RNA sequence: GUGAAGAGACAUAGAGGGUGUAGCAUAAGUGGGAGCUUCGGCGCCAGUGAAAUACCACUACCUUUAUAGUUUCUUUACUU
RNA sequence: UGUCAGGUGGGGAGUUUGGCUGGGGCGGCACAUCUGUUAAACGAUAACGCAGAUGUCCUAAGGGGGACUCAUGGAGAACAGAAAUCUCCAGUAGAACAAAAGGGUAAAAGUCCCCUUGAUUUUGAUUUUCAGUGUGAAUACAAACCAUGAAAGUGUGGCC
RNA sequence: GCCCGGAUAGCUCAGAAGGUAGAGCAGGGGAUUGAAAAUCCCCGUGUCCUUGGUUCGAUUCCGAGUCCGGGCACCA
């Protein structure tokens, strides 16, 4: 799917309050960081003698993966996050149109 | 130390623009430039950023202005130094391409009125481009006399495929302790686009056109 | 534990190293830039091009080494 | 020789190695879903019954307003021919609407032209499967903020 | 998910830093010989995987994006 690049939508603001036009980027997930809650429980426990304290996944069905769109602000750039239905194809901006030929 | 080395920045100034002989000497007004290095020096995969940032205090390399305004400032601009010029008047020098290096590497500064911000960069644009010297916002309403330091006072930041920049920090005419100050916002937007600046008090030098071995760091 | 001699540099160095094309001519780039110099000469000026040259400086890219600094080290000797 | 780290290691140690199913196994998916029928004129309803679909595609094929009529047939126009483009007459849809099938639609929900982002925000109520739990989808408002049109209105994604 | 390597005429394989588009496989004709082969000569064949970009100019270089073929990682 295809979609403009820069849309009009609404933002909370706190301002402002209001429509507004916004930039679009896509998101992308934070590497893993090592020093969370979960990951310090998981190598303290993973430690020693048994290997793999845990399940690993590796049934693997479903192809795609859901689209996620990061809109940014003009004025005071507040971001705000829209999804987006499963699709394998995705350019962000933006080969118009065409129609009428 | 004491911000940038404020006891030998003025003495560098006074001991190089009065003498014919550690400075030459030349007829039109001496302007002088600076360097710095950083350990930030990186050719990049983004290539660079360019932010023509101002500066209060003026640069200024200003010998001639070539402007293309009609009406309001072809009578503004002959009472002035400057000289004026037609929309007619630019399909003339186009027609030959010498006329337009001349235009090009001597003519640096430019005035363009609000209805002649919609024809310009067309024809001069791949000629000059290495140059960089388009024209300035300016509407029919300004006074022409006072507008000639606001082109004076801005001035490039243009960084790309080399490995410095050399921006000028006032000339002969300024004061003594402007120049440097001027010091300390020269090197500020160098601080705006880069991390680390390396760091806070750095590298100077004074080259005033005929410069010296006097090196500086 | 105790002794000897070959190699990658980081200071920190200027001698240079640059020949498609048109351009007097072997243009790595970037700025200031209309005179330095007793005269000499070369530039501005003019001109060829994507880019202008002297006179001053800063940064790269390559060779050089003669610094007693880092160690990847690498080669042998001495008995407890 | 001691401690830590990287490889190798069925030599040895531990454990698992789906389900439905005209016996099991081999095939197949009837194991999450959707259309028509079987289904006996409210709803509900079985079999490895019958004919078939889904793990997507779309900034337009979404939203609003304005123009205009499609299948096919007949009669005529140089090259032009059963089939190119042009004009008139008849034309209840016999066309088209992103795909399976059924329903729905004609000064349109089809075809072409102009402007845009209701595929937006804050939270609850409600139908369907139903333990009247969840998941998915769908419907009707409140307070906002916008789009479009002269307006009435319509729009909280794809005619269902 | 990581950091690497390769793509060129119908087929197959060079290319190589600065300025080109090429040997072969063939395919088409000449020259030679009493002829039939082998050898000298002259042709036709390109989005250089794909896009914007980068560039005085570039398939290269330079940095993006997708298509082909190989490696060290794995708590929903
Ligand atoms: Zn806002």
């Amino acid at each position: 799917v295809n979609v403009p690049k820069t849309r009009k939508t609404y933002c909370k603001g706190k301002e402002c309050r209001k429509h507004a036009q916004h930039k679009v980027t896509q998101y992308k997930a934070g590497k893993a960081s090592l020093y969370a809650q979960g990951k310090r429980r998981y190598d303290r426990k993973q430690s020693g003698f048994g290997g793999q304290t845990k399940q690993i996944f590796h049934k693997k069905a479903k192809t795609t993966k859901k689209v996620v769109l990061r809109l940014e602000c003009m004025s005071c750039k507040t971001k705000t996050q829209l999804a987006l239905k499963r699709c394998k194809h995705f350019e962000l901006g933006g080969e118009k149109k065409q129609k009428g030929q | 130390m004491s911000k940038i080395t404020s006891s030998h920045v003025r003495d560098n100034v006074k001991e190089l623009l009065k003498y014919s002989n550690e400075t030459k000497k030349r007829n039109f007004l001496e302007t002088v430039e600076l360097q710095v290095g950083l350990k930030n020096y990186d050719p990049q995969r983004d290539k660079r950023f360019s932010g023509t940032l101002k500066l209060p205090v003026c640069p200024r390399p200003n010998l001639s202005i070539c402007i293309f305004g009609d009406a309001f400032d072809v009578d503004r601009a002959k009472s002035c130094g400057v000289d004026a010029m037609s929309v007619e008047d630019l399909k003339k020098l186009n027609k030959n391409k010498k006329l337009i290096k001349k235009l090009a590497k001597k003519y640096s500064a430019f005035v363009a009125s609000e209805v002649l911000i919609k024809q310009v960069p067309r024809l001069l644009g791949p000629q000059l481009s290495k140059a960089g010297k388009f024209p300035t916002p300016v509407s029919h309403n300004d006074d022409l006399y006072q507008k000639v330091n606001d082109v004076k006072s801005t001035i490039k930041f243009q960084l790309k495929k080399v490995l410095c920049l050399a921006v000028a920090v006032g000339n002969v005419e300024m004061d003594e302790d402007t120049l440097v100050n001027q010091i300390l916002m020269s090197v500020n937007f160098l601080v705006s686009l880069l991390k680390k600046n390396w760091q806070n008090v750095g590298s100077l030098v004074i080259k005033s056109t005929m410069g010296p071995a006097y090196r500086l760091y």
